[PDB]
C-alpha cells in the first residue's frame, strides 16, 4: 500500500557537478515530506521540510535546493556540489497534519563528492579455497573473498552458490580497511567468509561465486587516464567444489 | 482565579480566488497572545501580547511550522466535506476547530476540549472523558470511526492534561503583570427616563478585567428583575471590557432599586443607587 | 503552545 | 543540546537486556521515537510513545518520563541481529529532531570454542594466500597489524542458522613472502589452546 | 448550513469628551459566515483609517470582530457603524449614541 522510493541509491561525482535526487511516495496523499542528511556520524540534519505541493521550507542556509512539483514528488538539487555535500540523503513522509509524527524513510541516497576522479579504482576480487586442515579439524569449509584496491569505499559483496544468492554461513566485514592507513586517499579492502559443510565443499557439482558491486564514475564523466574508465561495475571471482 | 488556554482556527474556501483563507488565534483567559493569517505578508505565527515576545526564534519557527500543518489539514478537510455532503465546487464553506484546557486556582487540570464545526454547526467533539467522540451526523460518524482506529483521543489527552496545562502555567508566570492583574470595574449610573410614569436606569461597568461580571438589579428585597436589559460584554479595545444592565421603574420609586455589581477584582460586591 | 500530535484529516 | 544519547559502542552479551537512553531539553516535545539503523541502510521505527510510563511490544519496552525529560528503550533477550545504531527522536516545533545515535553490539555466545589459524590458497595461484583465525569465543579481540603490507580485519559473526552454529572469524594477508600464518596476529591470541596446523 | 445575523454595538473606548482623542469601536458578534462588511462613518462619509481584531469565535462557533479608529468627538459631528452581511436584507446603520 504505502511506499517511498528514492533514486539514485549511490552517486560518486566530482566537486562542481550538478546533483539531482528524486523521491516518490505512493499509497498516501498530501503527506508532509522531509529531506534529512546523515554526515560525519549518525543522526539526521533536517535540510528541507514541505507541508504540501509547491511549499518548501529551508531549514539551514545551504548550497542545495528542493522542489515538490506534484503531491507525491520531492526533489533535492545543487548546481555546483562542494566536497562538504558528501552524505547519506534520506527522504521521509508523515501523515498530513500532526499525528503521532512517525516518519517513513526511503532507502536513502549515498553521495560521495571527490576533489579528483583520478583516484577512483574498482575492486580486484579473489576467492580463497577452504583449508584441508579446517575440514579435517571441524568438518566445515570456510571460503574467503578479498575485494582489494577499490576507491571510494562503497561496494556491495554477495555470495552465489549454484547461481542462487546465499545469506546463511556468510559474514562480510562491516567497514572496509585502508590499504595505507596513513594516506587520505588510500584505496580499501573488504573480506567476506562463506562457511558450508565439508561435504558441500567436497561435491564438485557445487559452484561458489563472490560478487562485488562497485559504484564508480558514470558513462558521461570526463576521464584523462591511460586505463579504462572506473565506472559502476560488478567484479566476481569463482571456485568449484573439490572432492580432492 | 481559574484560567484557560484556547486556540481557534477558521478556514473558508473561496473557489476561483485561490487557497482557503486560514486564521488562527491563541488566547490565555480573555487576552489574545498569537495569531496567523494566511493572507498577511509574514506567513508566520506573530505575537499579540507583550509577554509572548519573551519567546525565542525556535518558538516562532516551531509555532509557524505547526500552524501551517493545521492550515493544510483544514484544506484537505474542506475538500473531503464537500464530498461527504455532496456539495458543488461553487460555494464558500467554513471549517472551525477549537481546543485547549482549563485549570483551577491551584493551576491544576480541570478540563480539556477539542471540537470541530462545518458551516457553523457541530461536526465532531471530544467528550470530557478525553476518549469518547460526539459525532453530529452520518458524515461525522465516518470521521469518528477513523479517529477511533488511530487513537486521536489518546494523542489529544497527552496534550490537554500535560503540555497544554504546563505551557498555560508558563504563560501565566511570564505574563504575570497582564494575566494575573484584576482591574476592578469603574461603575456609575444614567437616568434616561423620558416617560411620564416610567423611568429606565442603566448601571455601567467600564475598564474591568477579566470579562466575567454580574449586573443584578434588585428592588425592596427579592433580588430579581427577570426584566433587566443587559448588552453583551464588549471589548474596550485597550484589553479591558465594558457592560451595562437596564431596569424600567416608576418615576416616583427612583431610589428603592439597587445595582449589584460582582467582579473578581472587587473586594466586596458593589451596590449603587440613584444619587440626584 | 499548539498541538503537535492529534491533528489528522476528517 | 536538544536530543542527547551516548555514542557507544555499548557492548551487551547475547540473551541480556540492552539499555538505551535519551534526554531532550525542549518541554514543547509531544511524542518520542526510537529508530533502528543497520550499517548502510535507512532508519526504521522501533516504536513511538507519547504517554508517561512504559510501552511494551515483544522484546522492546519504551519508557517516557516528561518530568525528567528522558526516553529509554529496553531490549529483552538481545540477539547479534539487534547490533545496529539506535536513533532517539523527539517531535517538537512541528518536526522530528534526531539524536546522534547509540551503537549497540550484542556479542554472540560461542557454545563450543575451537580457536584455530588456517592458511587458505587462492583458486588462481597458491602464491597469494590469506590467514583465517576462526571459532574463538567473543572474549578474544583482534588487533590491526604493526606492519604496512599486512592487512588484518576485525572479528565478524557468521551464522549457519540450520546447523545451530555461530563462529567468529578474522582474516590476515600480506603482499609479501616474509609473512607466515605461524605468527600473523600481534594481539591477545588464546594461549597454547589456539590450533596452528602444519600446512 | 447555519447563517446568524450579526449583533452590532457602536461605542467609545473611553467616556466621550469633546476635544479628547478617543477610539470609536464597532463590535459585530454572533454572526456566521465570517465574510462581513463593516465601515465607520463620520457624517455619513466612510472613514479610511479603520483597523479590526483578528477573527475569533464563541462556544456556538459564531464570529466576533472589533472595528476601531481614533477620533476626536465633538458636539457637532455624527458617527455611525454601517454593517452588511448575507443575513441582512440591506446594509444596517447604527449611529454612535454618546450615552450608549
Amino acid at each position: 500500500s504505502q511506499t517511498i522510493h528514492q533514486w539514485p541509491a549511490t552517486l560518486v561525482q566530482p566537486v562542481g557537478s550538478p546533483l539531482s535526487l528524486e523521491c516518490t511516495v505512493e499509497g498516501t496523499s498530501n503527506p508532509n515530506l522531509y529531506w534529512y542528511r546523515q554526515a560525519a556520524g549518525r543522526g539526521l540534519q533536517l535540510l528541507f521540510y514541505s507541508v504540501g505541493i509547491g511549499q518548501i521550507s529551508s531549514e539551514v542556509p545551504q548550497n542545495l535546493s528542493a522542489s515538490r512539483p506534484q503531491d507525491r514528488q520531492f526533489i533535492l538539487s545543487s548546481k555546483k556540489l562542494l566536497l562538504s555535500d558528501s552524505g547519506f540523503y534520506l527522504c521521509a513522509w508523515s501523515e498530513t497534519g500532526l499525528g503521532t509524527g512517525e516518519l517513513f524513510f526511503g532507502e536513502g541516497s549515498r553521495l560521495t563528492v571527490l576533489e579528483d576522479l583520478k583516484n577512483v579504482f574498482p575492486p580486484e576480487v579473489a576467492v580463497f579455497e577452504p583449508s584441508e586442515a579446517e575440514i579435517s579439524h571441524t568438518q566445515k569449509a570456510t571460503l574467503v573473498c578479498l575485494a582489494t584496491g577499490f576507491y571510494p569505499d562503497h561496494v556491495e559483496l554477495s555470495w552465489w552458490v549454484n547461481g542462487k544468492e546465499v545469506h546463511s554461513g556468510v559474514c562480510t566485514d562491516p567497514q572496509p580497511l585502508k590499504e595505507q592507513p596513513a594516506l587520505n586517499d588510500s584505496r580499501y579492502a573488504l573480506s567476506s567468509r562463506l562457511r558450508v559443510s565439508a561435504t558441500f565443499w567436497q561435491d564438485p557439482r557445487n559452484h561458489f561465486r563472490c560478487q562485488v558491486q562497485f559504484y564508480g564514475l558514470s558513462e558521461n564523466d570526463e576521464w584523462t587516464q591511460d586505463r579504462a574508465k572506473p565506472v559502476t561495475q560488478i567484479v566476481s571471482a569463482e571456485a568449484w567444489g573439490r572432492a580432492d | 482565579g481559574s484560567h484557560s488556554m484556547r486556540y481557534f482556527f477558521t478556514s473558508v474556501s473561496r473557489p476561483g480566488r485561490g487557497e482557503p483563507r486560514f486564521i488562527a488565534v491563541g488566547y490565555v483567559d480573555d487576552t489574545q497572545f498569537v495569531r496567523f493569517d494566511s493572507d498577511a505578508a509574514s506567513q508566520r505565527m506573530e505575537p499579540r501580547a507583550p509577554w509572548i515576545e519573551q519567546e525565542g526564534p525556535e518558538y516562532w519557527d516551531g509555532e509557524t511550522r505547526k500552524v501551517k500543518a493545521h492550515s493544510q489539514t483544514h484544506r484537505v478537510d474542506l475538500g473531503t466535506l464537500r464530498g461527504y455532503y455532496n456539495q458543488s465546487e461553487a460555494g464558500s464553506h467554513t471549517v472551525q476547530r477549537m481546543y485547549g484546557c482549563d485549570v483551577g486556582s491551584d493551576w491544576r487540570f480541570l478540563r480539556g476540549y477539542h471540537q470541530y464545526a462545518y458551516d457553523g454547526k457541530d461536526y465532531i467533539a471530544l467528550k470530557e472523558d478525553l476518549r469518547s467522540w460526539t459525532a453530529a451526523d452520518m458524515a461525522a460518524q465516518t470521521t469518528k470511526h477513523k479517529w477511533e482506529a488511530a487513537h486521536v483521543a489518546e494523542q489529544l489527552r497527552a496534550y490537554l492534561e500535560g503540555t497544554c496545562v504546563e505551557w498555560l502555567r508558563r504563560y501565566l508566570e511570564n505574563g504575570k503583570e497582564t494575566l494575573q492583574r484584576t482591574d476592578a470595574p469603574k461603575t456609575h449610573m444614567t437616568h434616561h427616563a423620558v416617560s411620564d410614569h416610567e423611568a429606565t436606569l442603566r448601571c455601567w461597568a467600564l475598564s474591568f478585567y477579566p470579562a466575567e461580571i454580574t449586573l443584578t438589579w434588585q428592588r425592596d428585597g427579592e433580588d430579581q428583575t427577570q426584566d433587566t436589559e443587559l448588552v453583551e460584554t464588549r471589548p474596550a479595545g485597550d484589553g479591558t471590557f465594558q457592560k451595562w444592565a437596564a431596569v424600567v421603574v416608576p418615576s416616583g420609586q427612583e431610589q428603592r432599586y439597587t445595582c449589584h455589581v460582582q467582579h473578581e477584582g472587587l473586594p466586596k460586591p458593589l451596590t449603587l443607587r440613584w444619587e440626584p | 503552545l499548539l498541538l503537535g500530535i492529534g491533528i489528522l484529516v476528517l | 543540546q536538544e536530543v542527547e544519547q551516548n555514542s557507544g559502542p555499548l557492548s551487551v552479551p547475547e540473551g541480556a537486556i540492552a539499555s538505551l537512553n535519551c534526554t531532550y531539553s525542549d518541554r514543547g516535545s509531544q511524542s518520542f521515537f526510537w529508530y533502528r539503523q543497520y550499517s548502510g541502510k535507512s532508519p526504521e521505527l522501533i516504536m513511538f510513545i507519547y504517554s508517561n510510563g512504559d510501552k511494551e511490544d515483544g522484546r522492546f519496552t519504551a519508557q517516557l518520563n516528561k518530568a525528567s525529560q528522558y526516553v529509554s528503550l529496553l531490549i529483552r533477550d538481545s540477539q547479534p541481529s539487534d547490533s545496529a545504531t539506535y536513533l532517539c527522536a523527539v517531535n517538537v516545533a512541528g518536526k522530528s529532531t534526531f539524536g546522534d545515535g547509540t551503537t549497540l553490539t550484542v556479542k554472540p555466545n560461542i557454545q563450543n570454542p575451537d580457536p584455530a589459524v588456517y592458511q587458505l590458497r587462492d583458486s588462481k595461484s597458491s602464491d597469494k594466500s590469506v590467514c583465517l583465525f576462526t571459532d574463538f569465543d567473543s572474549q578474544t579481540n583482534v588487533s590491526q597489524s604493526k606492519d604496512s603490507d599486512v592487512y588484518i580485519t576485525d572479528k565478524c559473526v557468521l551464522d549457519m542458522r540450520s546447523m545451530d552454529f555461530k563462529s567468529n572469524s578474522a582474516v590476515a594477508w600480506s603482499n609479501k613472502s616474509d609473512f607466515a600464518c605461524a605468527n600473523a596476529f600481534n594481539n591477545s591470541i588464546i594461549p597454547e589452546d589456539t590450533f596452528f596446523p602444519s600446512p | 448550513m447555519i447563517q446568524r445575523t450579526p449583533k452590532i454595538q457602536v461605542y467609545s473606548r473611553h467616556p466621550a469628551e469633546n476635544g479628547k482623542s478617543n477610539f470609536l469601536n464597532c463590535y459585530v458578534s454572533g454572526f456566521h459566515p465570517s465574510d462581513i462588511e463593516v465601515d465607520l462613518l463620520k457624517n455619513g462619509e466612510r472613514i479610511e483609517k479603520v483597523e479590526h481584531s483578528d477573527l475569533s469565535f464563541s462556544k456556538d462557533w459564531s464570529f466576533y470582530l472589533l472595528y476601531y479608529t481614533e477620533f476626536t468627538p465633538t458636539e457637532k459631528d455624527e458617527y455611525a457603524c454601517r454593517v452588511n452581511h448575507v443575513t441582512l436584507s440591506q446594509p444596517k446603520i447604527v449611529k454612535w449614541d454618546r450615552d450608549m
